[PDB]
RNA sequence: UUAGGCGGCCACAGCGGUGGGGUUGCCUCCCGUACCCAUCCCGAACACGGAAGAUAAGCCCACCAGCGUUCCGGGGAGUACUGGAGUGCGCGAGCCUCUGGGAAACCCGGUUCGCCGCCACC
RNA sequence: AGUGCAAGAGCAAAAGAUAGCUUGACAGUGUUCUUCCCAACGAGGAACGCUGACGCGAAAGCGUGGUCUAGCGAACCAAUU
RNA sequence: CCUGUCAAACUCCAAACUUACAGACGCCGUUUGACGCGGGGAUUCCGGUGCGCGGGGUA
């Protein structure tokens, strides 16, 4: 199914999991990648800011997340990174699949919503921005454009 | 609305905040009004009796006699005119 | 105390002085309130009423005031509370005050106690209060009868110097009599 | 200041749990008055689901009627330490226990006006141990 | 005190913003109003914000308005000077101007219809669909702007 | 108000903590059960009667801000959101300008350890 | 926590618990709100009185069934007082 | 202790706004009689569209 039935911010928050059952599992294996052992003691901190409110499937999650993730193995599968996706997804999402007769469709999946500057992914580096392009990879897909944000870093 | 009973979309309006929750203070239930002084509707989420029909919460009126211990005020709904059995523990002199 | 959610009771219900419940209940009457109060040494009587910031004492009588009109015994005693009872009753009626319930505040009910002596004085100060007779001590027991009798069992005085050794419920006669004509306060 | 900060005995009271008596007769005796039913609460596996229902008995015990016990009692028990209440009182044995406080109690257990013993003038385990010990035996 | 000109029509105006123009006696587009400075009356312009052109203006451009577009409470009759000193508490139309300004009368109080019917502007206005702030002509204006579009339309 | 009784508002008053106070006006703890009255068992409580002792509780007074609560300054913020207007922008979701309103969290600094009424009283 | 049952709402010297007593879950007739916002419409339902007779309490007072919002039925005909 | 997120059927907070009553200005009414009352006669109970706010629905 595609992103456009589900990326807009339309209908009301639908998260109220007592009132909701059959919610599908996120796809989302983790959240926290890389030395999460070690505290964000980082020279250099860059981020993935979102630019549109939207809606983002656990789909899109778990493919933009691993995308980055997977690919800052430029670093090493015990590299000095550490990464972050800080949005879940709460907003369960419906599909009616009688025509629209009793339309209130079933539950067949969740997704996040973004506000647009949000940051939705931060990595922590030293000066080794591999990270800049883990992030090109993955605000490819999600629906979005997407600004490659850094903070502490004036190390250019 | 779902239903139609008198309560029907009052959980606000009936239910009191954490702080004023528990019996309310007897002075006011005891409160004393002349006809023809004007009052406000609005009910005690603690007390029970007295009572009006949630709707009218907010409604001014103007006391007009009473009957037993409880008073009669003549509100207007709308464009129609009412009378109201309601205690002093619901009222509240305007002004 | 807690947090932001959590519900204080009202001063005097913290204090455990003020039984609301049955402060509502007192006030439905309308009429003023006959506050029935003791203390170990003492009894107090007010003829109070309703007011705007709170309670409005017209009429009040301290079983301490009573020797100002000739008492030389204890006062913490039945005798004593019937006396301060009439006494607040008769300040009362002069007060222009017709009628009263009586307030217990946290006391209790018991028959023939104390708070009730109070009532029977102030009634008979001429003051018109809802009451049950029977529920009241026998006049004997509100002469201080139980006490002289008590002291018959002597062998030691019951009252340390103070006034007799034998007690005198005639005294409490004498006192009634002296307060149901003229005198000042009255 | 003493004197009335000085610990004293307030009650001792001897119950026998049992679950489901005949008991209360011994109580009367090992006491001198009478016992009173003891209720339970809750419906249980061990047969026991009657809300309302006599499973034992207890004595309330006060003034002499306490130490004229206490001074047979305490002897028949060695314990002491640990088996402290951490407001000074103990229960050993059959139960028997003692509940010890400081003289102005009364405030928080009357009607008017009632209110908390602050925790200053709460009786710790320590003092308790002291008082008693100082009344025929040993601690520990 | 405040000039009020209507520069915009009726159809599909609010009614209760309609009603409000209508209680600061303009019927019609291009109808202007006097009105005091007050909270009262700044709440009706205030709410009348969008579809009408206001501000202070000046004792000249008053004079010039009145003068020409000023009418008895029935008639036709021009109110010029003497039709004021034989008519108002006031000698002249200055004096008229003067007093309206400082709030210490109305045209009614003084015979005359509260509204000046204006003519089109000369030239034509900044438009209805910007306020001035934005290069058009709604909204409050300048003592100067004011006065530019009372005396277009004079 | 050198200690009281009834209250109103019902935490600005709650929670915690320190200091001070009584041959007496007092309030208490306190002492004590023949009585009225009392415990499904206990004068614990209630109720009655009383002063040998005490200021340790309570209570009253003076104070502390660590928590909770109230209000205020400055910052967040004229931000968020919004009543009215637009042939302003945007593929669109949506944004913007003009006009009238205007927040919450949080941080830093103050405030708050009740205020008021009637009565009684070296 | 508990308060019979949905959900939401009330309740702490109680609206909950225990004990004891008691049958107001009473007859009669009304006022008002609701049913049906506004704005007509019946049954039903509720709030608040009075008259009469009672219950409990020292008493103020509380009891017009259950803390509140669901648990309801026209004419004709029958039976019943 | 530190750290990462949410709510149509959550709320320690909390607008704009909508609303009861009153006063003020405004406008209106007292020969154009308002407000209101009583009565005759209807039509009408397929609506639609823009905007703002929506609920459902990929649309
Ligand atoms: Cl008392
Ligand atoms: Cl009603
Ligand atoms: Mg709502
Ligand atoms: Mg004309
Ligand atoms: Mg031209
Ligand atoms: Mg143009
Ligand atoms: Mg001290
Ligand atoms: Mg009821
Ligand atoms: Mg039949
Ligand atoms: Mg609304
Ligand atoms: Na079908
Ligand atoms: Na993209
Ligand atoms: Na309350
Ligand atoms: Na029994
Ligand atoms: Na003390
Ligand atoms: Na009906």
């Amino acid at each position: 199914k595609p992103g456009a039935m589900y990326r807009n911010s339309s209908k009301p928050a639908y998260t109220r999991r007592e009132y909701i059952s059959g919610i599908p599992g996120k796809k989302i294996a983790q959240f926290d990648m890389g030395n999460n052992g070690a505290g964000p003691t980082y020279p250099a901190q860059v981020e993935l800011v979102v630019e549109k409110p939207v809606q983002i499937r656990h789909n899109a999650l778990e493919a933009a997340r691993v995308a980055a993730n997977r690919y800052v193995q430029n670093s090493g599968a015990a590299a000095n990174y550490k990464f972050r996706i800080r949005k879940f997804p709460f907003h369960v999402i419906r599909e009616n699949k009688d025509g629209m007769r009793a339309p209130f469709g079933k539950p067949v999946g969740t997704a996040a919503r973004v506000h647009g500057a949000n940051h939705i992914f931060i990595a922590w580096v030293n000066p080794d921005p591999n990270v800049e392009e883990a992030w090109r990879r993955a605000k490819m897909k999600v629906t979005p454009t997407i600004n490659i944000d850094s903070s502490p870093a004036g190390n250019a | 609305p779902s239903s139609n009973g008198p309560l029907e979309g009052t959980r606000g309006k009936l239910k009191n905040k954490p702080r004023d929750r528990g019996t309310s203070p007897p002075q006011r239930a005891v409160e004393e009004f002349d006809d023809g002084e004007k009052v406000h509707l609005k009910i005690d989420p603690s007390v029970p009796n007295g009572r009006f029909h949630p709707r009218f919460d907010g409604q001014t009126g103007t006391v007009e006699g009473k009957q037993g211990d409880a008073y009669k005020v003549d509100i207007v709904d709308g464009g129609k005119e009412k009378t109201i059995i309601v205690t002093a523990a619901h009222l509240r002199r305007q002004e | 105390a807690t947090g932001p959610r959590y519900k204080v009771p009202m001063r005097r219900r913290r204090e455990a002085r003020t039984d609301y419940h049955q402060r509502l209940r007192l006030l439905k009457s309308g009429k003023p309130r006959l506050v029935a109060r003791k203390s170990n040494k003492h009894v107090r009587a007010q003829l109070v009423t309703l007011g705007p910031n709170g309670d409005d004492t017209l009429a009040s009588a301290h079983s301490s005031d009573l020797a100002e009109y000739g008492w030389e015994a204890p006062t913490g005693n039945m005798p004593s509370a019937y006396l301060t009872g009439l006494l607040a009753g008769l300040r009362a009626q002069e007060a222009g005050v017709e009628e009263a319930v009586l307030d217990i505040g946290l006391n209790s009910p018991t028959p023939g106690s104390k708070v009730f002596a109070i009532q029977e004085g102030a009634i008979d100060a001429g003051l018109d209060i809802p009451h049950n007779d029977d529920v009241l001590a026998d006049w004997q027991r509100t002469r201080g009868a139980h006490i002289a009798e008590y002291d018959e069992q002597l062998e030691e005085p019951l009252y340390s110097g103070d006034f007799d050794a034998a007690d005198l419920p005639e005294h409490f006669d004498e006192l009634r009599e002296t307060l149901l004509d003229g005198d000042i306060e009255l | 200041f003493h004197e009335m900060r000085e610990p004293r005995i307030e009650k001792v009271v001897v119950h026998m749990g049992i679950g489901h008596a005949n008991a209360e007769d011994i109580l009367g005796e090992i006491t001198g008055q009478m016992p009173v039913r003891t209720k339970a609460k809750r419906t249980v596996g061990e047969f026991d689901i009657r809300e309302g229902d006599p499973i034992g008995a207890k004595v309330t015990l006060r003034d002499e009627m306490a130490e004229e016990f206490l001074q047979t009692a305490l002897p028949l028990a060695e314990l002491a330490t640990s088996q402290f209440d951490d407001t000074g009182n103990f229960s050993f044995g059959l139960d028997v226990t003692v509940n010890l406080v400081r003289p102005g109690y009364r405030v928080a257990k009357r009607d008017k006006a009632s209110r908390s013993i602050p925790t200053k003038h709460r009786l710790n385990p320590a003092d308790a141990v002291a008082f008693i010990e100082s009344t025929y035996d040993v601690e520990v | 005190m405040h000039a009020l000109v209507q520069l915009r029509g009726e159809v599909n105006m609010h009614t209760d913003i309609q009603d409000t123009l209508e209680m600061l006696n303009i019927h019609h587009v291009n109808h202007c109003t006097l009105v005091p400075e007050t909270d009262a009356y700044r709440g009706m312009v205030a709410k009348v914000n969008d579809f009408v052109a206001f501000g202070e203006p000046s004792q000249e451009t008053l004079e010039t308005v009145l003068a020409t577009r000023a009418e008895p409470l029935e008639g036709d009759a021009d109110v010029d000077d003497e039709w004021v000193a034989e008519h108002t508490d006031y000698d002249d139309i200055s004096g008229l101007a003067f007093a309206l300004l400082s709030e210490e009368t109305t045209l009614r109080e003084q015979g005359l219809s509260p509204t000046l019917r204006l003519h089109p502007p000369r030239g034509g206005h900044d438009g209805v669909k910007h306020p001035v702030k934005e290069g058009g002509q709604l909204g409050k204006h300048d003592t100067e702007g004011i006065d530019d579009l009372l005396e277009a339309m004079r």
